[PDB]
RNA sequence: GCUUGAGUCUCGUAGAGGGGGGUAGAAUUCCAGGUGUAGCGGUGAAAUGCGUAGAGAUCUGGAGGAAUACCGGUGGCGAAGGCGGCCCCCUGGACGAAGACUGACGCUCAGGUGCGAAAGCGUGGGGAGCAAACAGGAUUAGAUACCCUGGUAGUCCACGCCGUAAACGAUGUCGACUUGGAGGUUGUGCCCUUGAGGCGUGGCUUCCGGAGCUAACGCGUUAAGUCGACCGCCUGGGGAGUACGGCCGCAAGGUUAAAACUCAAAUGAAUUGACGGGGGCCCGCACAAGCGGUGGAGCAUGUGGUUUAAUUCGAUGCAACGCG
RNA sequence: AAUGCCCCGUUA
RNA sequence: CGGCACGUAGCGCAGCCUGGUAGCGCACCGUCAUGGGGUGUCGGGGGUCGGAGGUUCAAAUCCUCUCGUGCCGACCA
């Protein structure tokens, strides 16, 4: 397979699990983890640590492409927001943006009713 | 207790070796308030594991109740809405202490003749890192492990 | 909330040098705000709530701390 | 006859005031395609559900509907309901300045007329998201609910109907008088705008509070204070805003509106306690950290029950049961 | 950020 | 009028192909929980197969009859 130096990591935390992709500037990706397949359910899914463990995962899958600069498109709110960069910062790979891309409307789609637990 | 943290008590060493910690493991072992019986039983397990293993009672004791020592123990925290089964450190004392009540533990478990001859069988094993005292260290250590998600 | 690392930045200033442009532009807040629908007459009545816990919280402390305590 | 009330004219000011037509960005959903593989979603935890037929994630293009983040502010407008991207066309009202003008033309209003949130109804379209009803999965003793997964009317548009809401400031409209303080917004006169300033003068509005009023809470120049004009409404609670009748409406139902019977209370404000699966602080072998036990066996003792002629009487939550 | 629950006969 | 398929713990259902047991759910009993109940926790008693006959070493279990049961059909004039 082919090698790149320049990746983009997009991360998506949600408020029960993390997804970190990473993928070619192109968005095509090259691997994935997420928490829920790292070995923690229910409430160890929505977890920093879980998160970081998965960024860790990730990283060691997508080693085959030796990838040292990459940058971080995190989404949505969760733990695994700053954990899972300083996961990736330890795996080492040389971060150079940290974007945030969290979809704010411009009040559109009104949202489900409350929860009256 | 809820008010105030207290001092606390001094214990005489062993007159065989001055040591604190075997006076402590003595006293873990003690039953209905017999520490004559308690200290001829030590002694002579002790001797006993030295005579077989070389190095003195000292250091055989100390090795074993290193190889029993935990680190890591868990606790319950009882946030909010959630209740959390958290790993936390243990201190000197705390983990010399649960060693030692392990290794008892096993001794009484185990269904040899003397008590001494269990304590020194158990104190050999946990040397060479074998027995229900090592085992249930590593049990509370996965568990803490497993548990690592909170902090 | 975009930034850059420069030159001999530590990862550890970025990541802190984030987490306060992302408080200044208020996303989650925002998402916790549009993640439940909240009725006008709910937020009208929360925003006039705010308004006079603002009012307290500016006239009574400081007609409190005119006065002394011992 | 008069101009002080009322109204007209000139110049400007602010405004989500109303109606109609276009247009832009984000975001959700869906369709097609590219990378890529084992989970995604969701919950307190799970499952239904979506996935190897390649989901989720990520990238590109496209289709369509709804609402317009930041501005945004106990800010503004409107009689009320209510009104929020930007642009354009039509349009009503309010205010400020100097003068000119008509000269009581004014206020209120039973009937009557019109407007009137949301839901709902009829016809014809549209339909992304949300979501009554409905199905399934959980919780539960049960759960026709709260929770989760989906989801139809509806929410949207045009034309009509409905005419009700805690449609509330729970405070009818109009005018006059009555100590103050701190603001916000919007005009305007003067001083050098020497700056966001200093001196006033009008409209609207927010909070506190004085006399006074009030059952008290509280209102307090925007009065719930002192007065005047008109209208609407009340005469204990339930029965009952119900029945019959009348009018309206396609319908749902709306409006006017009793009686018999029954009770001796119902009710509002505040006060002292108690309680709260309300909040804050603190303590106790209360929990936690440890040791030793009870409940299993035999026996002693008391109790209940049963039996007996009697099996004396009493104690019989914690605070009775090796107790008198 | 919100896993257990429901009930106490009459008069005084 | 014939015929088909039932009879099992207190109740509703298993067990019938296998002839060589009698289960399940609730309920019932004793203890713990509770201030006292319900919910809930545990540990327990349970019927012995509708009734007769014979087959067989042995029958809820195979058949023969009989009871009570629900059902299915009485046609064409
Ligand atoms: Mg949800
Ligand atoms: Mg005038
Ligand atoms: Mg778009
Ligand atoms: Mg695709
Ligand atoms: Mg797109
Ligand atoms: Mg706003
Ligand atoms: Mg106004
Ligand atoms: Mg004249
Ligand atoms: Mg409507
Ligand atoms: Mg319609
Ligand atoms: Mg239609
Ligand atoms: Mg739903
Ligand atoms: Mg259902
Ligand atoms: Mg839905
Ligand atoms: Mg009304
Ligand atoms: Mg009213
Ligand atoms: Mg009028
Ligand atoms: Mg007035
Ligand atoms: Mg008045
Ligand atoms: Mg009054
Ligand atoms: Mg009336
Ligand atoms: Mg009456
Ligand atoms: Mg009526
Ligand atoms: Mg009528
Ligand atoms: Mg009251
Ligand atoms: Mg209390
Ligand atoms: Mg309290
Ligand atoms: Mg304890
Ligand atoms: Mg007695
Ligand atoms: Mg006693
Ligand atoms: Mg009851």
């Amino acid at each position: 397979r082919k090698q790149v130096s320049d990746g983009v990591a997009h991360i998506h935390a949600s408020f029960n699990n993390t997804i970190v992709t990473i993928t070619d500037r192109q968005g095509n990706a090259l691997g994935w983890a997420t928490a829920g397949g790292s070995g923690f359910r229910g409430s160890r899914k929505s977890t920093p640590f879980a998160a970081q463990v998965a960024a860790e995962r990730c990283a060691d899958a997508v080693k085959e492409y030796g990838i040292k600069n990459l940058e971080v498109m995190v989404k949505g709110p969760g733990p695994g927001r700053e954990s899972t960069i300083r996961a990736l910062n330890a795996a080492g790979f040389r971060i150079t943006n940290i974007t945030d891309v969290t979809p704010i409307p411009h009040n559109g789609c009104r949202p489900p009713k409350k929860r009256r637990v | 207790p809820r008010r105030r943290v207290i001092g606390q008590r001094k214990i005489l060493p062993d007159p065989k070796f001055g040591s604190e910690l075997l006076a402590k493991f003595v006293n873990i072992l003690m039953v209905d308030g017999k520490k004559s019986t308690a200290e001829s039983i030590v002694y002579s397990a002790l001797e006993t594991l030295a005579q077989r293993s070389g190095k003195s009672e000292l250091e055989a004791f100390e090795v074993a109740l290193e190889n029993v020592r935990p680190t890591v123990e868990v606790k319950s925290r009882r946030v909010g809405g959630s209740t959390y089964q958290v790993p936390v450190e243990v201190r000197p004392v705390r983990r010399n202490a649960l060693a030692m009540r392990w290794i008892v533990e096993a001794a009484r478990k185990r269904g040899d003749k003397s008590m001494a001859l269990r304590l020194a069988n158990e104190l050999s094993d946990a040397a060479e890192n074998k027995g229900t005292a090592v085992k249930k260290r590593e049990d509370v250590h996965r568990m803490a492990e497993a548990n690592k998600a909170f902090a | 909330p975009v930034i850059k690392v420069r030159e001999n930045e530590p990862f550890d200033v970025a990541l802190r040098r984030f987490k306060r442009s992302c408080e200044k532009a208020g996303v989650l807040a925002e998402v916790r705000r549009r993640e439940f629908y909240e009725k006008p007459t709910t937020e009208r009545k929360r925003a006039k709530a705010s308004a006079v816990k603002r009012h307290a919280k500016k006239l009574a402390r400081e007609n409190a701390r005119r006065t002394r305590l011992y």
